[PDB]
DNA sequence: GCTTTTTTTTTTCACAATCCCGGTGCCGAGGCCGCTCAATTGGTCGTAGACAGCTCTAGCACCGCTTAAACGCACGTACGGAATC
């Protein structure tokens, strides 16, 4: 469907807010969107790289912490 | 019971556990907190085991050696760290050898 | 016969270290003295998380490590903090700081 | 009088609960779909093992609370409170991620 | 008739002509002397090919030409053009330098 | 009395400057030998480590590259 | 000097929210069990690196000359930061 609006402006506020921030612009919301987006297609393009080289239909959490690993931001805790 | 035994999964959960009723005797830990302990362990293996590899490459030697993880562990942990990884890891060297 | 780990005083399993260390494409060979070495790091920064770990625990009056605990611990610590600089503790939130300047008068 | 509070209280209130705590803070449905989505665009009629999207929640989360906190020094540094998309930005140029 | 050049006229020369050059800018024997000052804080007697004393200042200009451009931004996010202390400490915290 | 000192305000007037910037505060010179100290620190504590461990008393220029590799700098052109 | 006027300052006073407590009940930490697989023990061969002994590279000490860059200082413009709106 068009699920990036499903991270909803209140979700993004929370983030933020665990990130210490107090004020808010209203510019931030399609701005972070854009952020989150890029972030995920690099992290998700290598993952299922590694799955399309295991020769796989189902990407694993492994092939999510080796992509998080190769864009230097180590996950602990899902096989890692 | 049911047929086909799970598939073996090696992990370093017993020795964590170990460890911990040594630092902590009326401490456990949670399932994922020991997936985290786990998911440490082999990263500073990684690191510690790659520099080694590095230096024994560099220096045009085919072997690791105590020296190696030594000299790695010097390069890779923060001071404080470093000193106390570098003594108990001697100790350990120190200790095996004489009981052969 | 008495392991590896015995003869070095260790909890950390010196055996499959070594093997590890054969079986991971770091070198041809491998020393005795190596995966003694090696076990022994492994598990003294172990107890060094888990001292402090726990002791965040005991803090939050909880008798069993979590997330949380671990991630406190090792932020608080400016050496932890620095050896997993570029680590993220899954399920450990952060460390509560909100800036001088955006507090009231 | 109907009770209320001044701007920049709760929101205080909310920073104080949040860090506090360890959950998630996206829903994980629109973000499991949002995985999906993306997902596609490289290959499409791909399963995900459950494990693989929380991994993925939680390094995004990790990520974005993270450029939060040097995103809300970039506008302290302007003397600001308010972050805005400029902040973000920089914070981003500042790490590399954007030329 | 003396002539006279505005402030910040010459600096925009500066700029330009450095550039557009590559030579280095620190002068090379009180990089050397420092570099060897160091050096004796952790080990005594040492001696330094002239090929790594070079590494390392192509290595220090590079990196701080590299910092003083982040810092340079981070002066004018916050409406200046002069570059301050904190403007250079924001950067480094940015990057992952300090704490 | 400092070999610091010998990083002269002139020499940090040009460094800034081919980082592009125009006006410069009187502070940063202290501030930039405080940086330019740490930054060195780092890499030749690496070095003289790869010195020590190839039993030498000379730092050769591999020595530094590997530092500077390990550092996230990585350095071409002093044999890479 | 003192009265009047006025903002501060400071205290009461309601009300929302966040914190502790015990009570409850459920589920995964925890440990026991029996099997399996990888570690150990105890063989042998082979060479990789420690070692001596030599070469001779290039890293250091040092001097004397020529500027070129570093250093102060006199001067003022343009910036920064404060204040108000
Ligand atoms: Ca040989």
């Amino acid at each position: 469907r068009d699920n990036i609006q499903g991270i909803t402006k209140p979700a993004i506020r929370r983030l933020a807010r665990r990130g210490g921030v107090k004020r808010i612009s209203g510019l931030i919301y399609e701005e972070t969107r854009g952020v989150l987006k890029v972030f995920l297609e690099n992290v998700i393009r290598d993952a299922v790289t590694y799955t399309e080289h295991a020769k796989r239909k189902t990407v694993t959490a492994m092939d999510v912490v080796y992509a998080l690993k190769r864009q230097g931001r180590t996950l602990y805790g899902f096989g890692g | 019971g049911k047929k086909r035994k799970r598939s073996r999964k090696e992990s370093y959960s017993i020795y964590v556990y170990k460890v911990l009723k040594q630092v902590h005797p009326d401490t456990g830990i949670s399932s994922k907190a020991m997936g985290i302990m786990n998911s440490f362990v082999n990263d500073i293996f990684e690191r510690i085991a790659g520099e080694a590899s590095r230096l024994a490459h560099y220096n045009k030697r085919s072997t690791i050696t105590s020296r190696e993880i030594q000299t790695a562990v010097r390069l890779l942990l923060p001071g404080e760290l470093a000193k106390h990884a570098v003594s108990e890891g001697t100790k350990a060297v120190t200790k095996y050898t004489s009981a052969k | 016969a008495k392991t590896r780990s015995s003869r070095a005083g260790l909890q950390f399993p010196v055996g499959r270290v070594h093997r590890l260390l054969r079986k991971g494409n770091y070198s041809e060979r491998v020393g005795a003295g190596a995966p003694v070495y090696l076990a022994a790091v492994l598990e003294y920064l172990t107890a060094e998380i888990l001292e402090l770990a726990g002791n965040a625990a005991r803090d939050n009056k909880k008798t069993r490590i979590i997330p949380r605990h671990l991630q406190l611990a090792i932020r608080n610590d400016e050496e932890l903090n620095k050896l997993l600089g570029r680590v993220t503790i899954a399920q450990g939130g952060v460390l509560p700081n909100i800036q001088a300047v955006l507090l009231p008068k | 009088k109907p009770h209320r509070y001044r701007p920049g209280t709760v929101a205080l209130r909310e920073i104080r609960r949040y860090q506090k705590s360890t959950e998630l803070l996206i829903r994980k449905l629109p973000f499991q779909r949002l995985v999906r989505e993306i997902a596609q665009d490289f290959k499409t009629d791909l399963r995900f093992q459950s494990s693989a999207v929380m991994a993925l929640q939680e390094a995004c989360e990790a990520y974005l609370v993270g450029l939060f906190e040097d995103t809300n020094l970039c506008a302290i540094h302007a003397k600001r409170v308010t972050i805005m998309p400029k902040d973000i930005q920089l914070a981003r140029r500042i790490r590399g991620e954007r030329a």
